[PDB]
């Protein structure tokens, strides 16, 4: 909108093509990561960490 | 980001401001009575026990 | 442990695979928080193979309620153990009797 | 049995014994049952309710 | 307005002592042995572990081969460790052993400051001839209880993941009582003793802590004199 | 319910008691008897009151 | 290891007598360690001058009525254990209280000495009916620490000052903590001390016999 459009041109700010969807740590719960599993579908290339 | 300043204000605000507590086999209209909310550390609510 | 008591835990703890059971008689090779490797008797023993029982221990991992369930041994090194003792308590389990 | 297990434990067979308040360090009138009862934590957690 | 004073301080075994406090006059026994009981119990020095980085554990979670104690077991040893220091407000101990049989506290390395009062106490045992375990053992000195979970609100970039947080358990004290007895002083009309039969990890004498109890005591009622 | 048998236990009279007989100007000297461990909760006595 | 201190202490008077006083910021437990030790020598060990030996005109015994007062011999005593007075230079002084015609007989009509001071001359010592009517007494006065009943004696010794003592310990948030105590503490005085004198000499006594741990 018209705000935000100057919002950006004053701090200048490249508002991403993509949104964060990124899994967070629900409120209050806290511990320790104990293990990670990485299940991919057949064909996407497995990243570095998998 | 829970600043320690915040905890103040909440107790001006909680203050004078009564709450509604209920229980789950609402009867007669004494199932629901107002109180006024007093900062307690913990997740349990506290009870008068007259009541 | 419980310290007043009925004398049925004993059974339910065994009787429910939370606990790892004896499955022949021997004296205890290697003992870690890992696993436990008995060696078997020649009574108890086939004749083929020789032989001793591997017992693989559960470590930390997701329950059905999401609480731990994890063994720990129950047994020293060089220890003679007999067919149908407990090797390692369970969760809730100690000794062989059941404490919840 | 349980006053004679009592009587090799050296503990009375009333079951009861004389307390004190922490706070004021005076006695409690009447004497008070004290033994070990078994108890248990139920999965009602109050952080998970709340 | 006759004022007390201590008397024959009786130790029995390294842990506990009875230690006697001669002139009370009436019924002062008993508001001293319980405001005695009170601070003596809760607010006293202690240095108890806190910070244990191993050898090549992730976390409190796993198991490290060649050990049958699970690593959170071994960090629960830890917090029953009596320890005690001179001059330093933390000191960071070098924990090395192999080959098979117990470890215990007294395979550690020894500080100018430290004094093991159990080198019996068990760490873990090890059951492998060629495992070998390095251990940080990060102990500080401090005030009451202070969990574990408490302490990771500063964090700042506590990065090293291998280092495990374990919940302080600073405190001397054990178990204290107080008894008073009627003294008699070859003159005097009626007076009581203060037995105070107090109980420890060996980890504080008897002397400096009940005179650091009473000093406490009198510097709280400071401004209660005046208004 | 605790706070009914504590009512109770506190007036009540059993029949010889700490205190049992004596005279006290008011109900502050009365507490002031018990509090300090001379007379006992329950015992009959006659106190002025107004 | 330092230790915190306490803060604010808004003292609020309820007329000349009594008060609660409070204490804000009181660490884990130190609300009863304090209120609980306070409450201990107020109520016991205090500086006071208490009547304690009364002889009085006629009748020696207290089984009687003497004729001309309408208050039993019992009674009299009791509001002369309530008489509230102070001396000087002097650990027994003994006073002599005179009065006839109708009217009360007040605390006002006694003989008043060089080291005596009476706080309350109002406070009623028994009335005077029909006729003139006769009551002379010579009552001795002492001196002590604490409260001596007549049975371990003769009246009953009230040399405490303090009446009634409470200590309540509520919580107290220090801007962070958990949990912190409070120390409210309500005090109740013959007026032969002051509230805030009193609050302070108790402690003055409590630590003085820390005097050898220091």
């Amino acid at each position: 909108t018209p705000e935000e459009k100057l919002l950006r041109a004053i701090f200048g700010e490249k508002a991403s093509d993509v949104k964060d969807s990124s899994l967070r740590v629900p409120n209050g719960v806290s511990g320790t990561v104990i293990d990670v599993q990485v299940f991919t579908r057949d064909g996407v290339e497995k990243d570095k960490r998998a | 980001r829970e600043e320690a300043v915040v905890w103040d204000i909440l107790d001006e605000v909680i203050r004078e401001h009564p709450v509604l507590l209920n229980r789950a086999p609402t009867l007669h209209r004494l199932g629901i009575q107002a109180f006024e909310p007093v900062l307690i550390e913990g997740k349990a609510i506290q009870l008068h026990p007259l009541v | 442990k419980p310290l007043v008591g009925t004398g049925m835990e004993r059974a339910v703890a065994v009787d429910s695979g939370v606990t790892a059971v004896a499955k022949r008689g021997g004296v205890v090779q290697y003992v870690d928080a890992s696993r436990i490797v008995i060696k078997v008797n020649e009574d108890e023993m086939y004749p083929g193979e020789a032989g001793i029982d591997i017992y693989n221990l559960t470590k930390y991992t997701r329950s059905n309620q999401n609480t731990c369930i994890n063994q720990m041994p129950c047994v020293s090194l060089g220890e003679p153990v007999e067919r149908g003792d407990v090797l390692a308590d369970g969760p809730s389990t100690d000794l062989g009797e059941l404490a919840l | 049995e349980i006053k004679e297990l009592l009587k090799l434990g050296d503990l009375p067979t009333s079951g009861q014994i004389r307390l004190y308040d922490g706070r004021t360090g005076e006695q409690f009138e009447r004497p008070v049952t004290v033994g070990y009862m078994y108890m248990l934590k139920l999965n009602h957690l109050v952080d998970d309710k709340m | 307005f006759l004022k007390p004073r201590l008397v024959d301080i009786e130790q029995v075994s390294s842990t506990h002592a009875k230690v006697t406090l001669e002139p009370l006059e009436r019924g002062f026994g008993h508001t001293l042995g319980n405001a005695l009981r009170r601070i003596l119990l809760s607010s006293m020095p202690g240095c108890a572990v806190t910070e244990v980085e191993i050898d090549g554990v992730l976390h409190e979670y796993s198991t490290k081969e060649g050990v049958q104690e699970d690593i959170l077991e071994i960090l629960l040893n830890l917090k029953g460790l009596a320890v005690r220091v001179q001059g330093k407000d933390e000191v960071i101990l070098t924990l090395n052993k192999s080959g098979i049989g117990p470890v215990t506290a007294a395979d550690i390395t020894h500080d100018g400051d430290v004094e093991i009062v159990k080198p019996q106490h068990v760490i873990c045992h090890l059951t492998d001839e060629n495992a070998s375990i390095s251990m940080r053992i990060k102990v500080q000195r401090g005030r009451g209880y202070v969990p574990a979970s408490t302490r990771i609100h500063s964090e700042e970039d506590e990065r090293p993941i291998g280092r495990l947080l374990v919940d302080a358990c600073y405190s001397p004290v054990e178990r204290i009582a107080y008894n008073v007895e009627a003294a008699r002083v070859e003159q005097r009309t009626d007076l009581d003793k203060l037995v105070i039969e107090m109980e420890t990890n060996g980890t504080i004498d008897p002397e400096e802590a009940i005179r650091r109890a009473a000093t406490i005591l009198a510097e709280q009622l400071e401004a209660f004199v005046d208004l | 319910q605790d706070v009914v048998l504590g009512l109770y236990y506190m007036t009540r009279d059993c029949v010889n008691a700490k205190g049992e007989g004596m005279v006290l100007t008011g109900p502050k000297e009365a507490e002031r008897l018990y509090r300090s461990g001379l007379a006992s909760l329950h015992a009959r006595v006659k106190v002025r009151i107004t």
